[PDB]
């Protein structure tokens, strides 16, 4: 199936003392490869999974120097940010960056991404088509202008359907052991009374991989969400997801309720019954 | 792998 | 521009007293970026805590995962305590075995 490489990209600013705090994680797929903190010791772009250890010198010189020069791109926006909105030098700002690069069933370009956020909200996004942006206010329009004149767009669009998508098929070849393989979900449900007339059903998926996971309840085989709880998608914290989904059902009424589970390591989704 | 060229600021 | 913290607290493996395991405070769907966590064994902040890289959402609220090694047993209480500008109170979620 489709596979990805995203870099997220996180600055801070710090009124009080210094230079923002700065925080860059890269990812293919659910796994993250690579960390630069500006708080660590290092100074460096870390290896965070085995397969990307086996990389040189030559590689650790060229991704710590891009990082280097991305944390400073971010310091020079938060203040070019806090002058675009008139904002004091007093308060904590927040600048977001994230990009990277789809291939398909195919393996070949699905897609590339360009976006960026002030103080959470969405400041300017390069367009699908790799080609234009959209431009959320009248800030984000004046760099939108600038980047236009600039030609960023060229430049993103040579990156995202060019060396993005080369290093990510390098990266699954190298982790395949890993990033190549599906954890299908580890899938149970448990049972307990809420009361003398009630019982919980709560259908488990535990331990799989990628993260991207549907859990559905039936009643008689018609679709139930009243009387249902979804949690989140979770971290194991050993690089695999978990989730639960539970419904309350009349005791002695367990029988009619069905969990289904449907996941990219599973050839047909799962029916789960008490 | 990253961005090579020099970023542009907002 | 300021969005309250999900929290999730839970282990990583099924909960079976005496046996070694992690213990996960999942931060999510939260703006700004500083907070504290702590993970508490009957009320007493745990030393040896560690969290993953801040990462973001498609809706760019950050998350984080908390977690540390622990043996559960029969007796002792563990929770995750979450402090952030949009709470009033640091706010405790006990870990309930099942959930
Ligand atoms: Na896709
Ligand atoms: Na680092
Ligand atoms: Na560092
Ligand atoms: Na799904
Ligand atoms: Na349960």
């Amino acid at each position: 199936g489709s596979h990805s490489m995203r870099y997220f990209f996180t600055s801070v600013s710090r009124p009080g003392r210094g230079e923002p705090r700065f925080i860059a994680v890269g990812y293919v797929d659910d796994t993250q490869f690579v960390r630069f903190d500006s708080d660590a010791a290092s100074q460096r772009m870390e290896p965070r999974a085995p397969w990307i250890e086996q990389e040189g010198p030559e590689y650790w010189d060229g991704e710590t120097r891009k990082v280097k020069a991305h944390s400073q791109t971010h310091r020079v926006d938060l203040g070019t940010l806090r002058g675009y909105y008139n904002q004091s030098e007093a308060g904590s700002h927040t600048v977001q960056r994230m990009y990277g690069c789809d291939v398909g069933s195919d393996w070949r370009f699905l897609r590339g991404y360009h976006q960026y956020a002030y103080d959470g909200k969405d400041y300017i996004a390069l367009k699908e088509d790799l080609r234009s942006w959209t431009a959320a206010d009248m800030a984000a329009q004046t760099t939108k202008h600038k980047w236009e004149a600039a030609h960023v767009a060229e430049q993103l669009r040579a990156y995202l359907e060019g060396t993005c998508v080369e290093w990510l098929r390098r990266y699954l070849e190298n982790g395949k052991e890993t990033l190549q393989r599906t954890d299908a979900p580890k899938t149970h449900m448990t049972h307990h009374a809420v009361s003398d007339h009630e019982a919980t059903l709560r259908c488990w998926a535990l331990s799989f991989y990628p993260a991207e996971i549907t859990l559905t309840w039936q009643r008689d085989g018609e679709d139930q969400t009243q009387d249902t709880e979804l949690v989140e998608t979770r971290p194991a914290g050993d690089g695999t997801f978990q989730k639960w989904a539970a419904v309350v059902v009349p005791s002695g009424q367990e029988q009619r309720y069905t969990c289904h589970v449907q996941h990219e390591g599973l050839p047909k989704p799962l029916t789960l019954r008490w | 792998y990253l961005v090579v060229v020099g970023a542009v600021g907002v | 521009i300021q969005r309250t913290p999900k929290i999730q607290v839970y282990s990583r493996h099924p909960a079976e007293n005496g046996k070694s395991n992690f213990l996960n405070c999942y931060v999510s769907g939260f703006h700004p970026s500083d907070i504290e966590v702590d993970l508490l064994k009957n009320g007493e902040r745990i030393e040896k805590v560690e969290h993953s890289d801040l990462s973001f959402s498609k809706d760019w609220s950050f998350y984080l995962l908390y977690y540390t090694e622990f043996t559960p047993t029969e007796k002792d209480e563990y929770a995750c305590r979450v402090n952030h500008v949009t709470l009033s109170q640091p706010k405790i979620v006990k870990w309930d075995r099942d959930m």
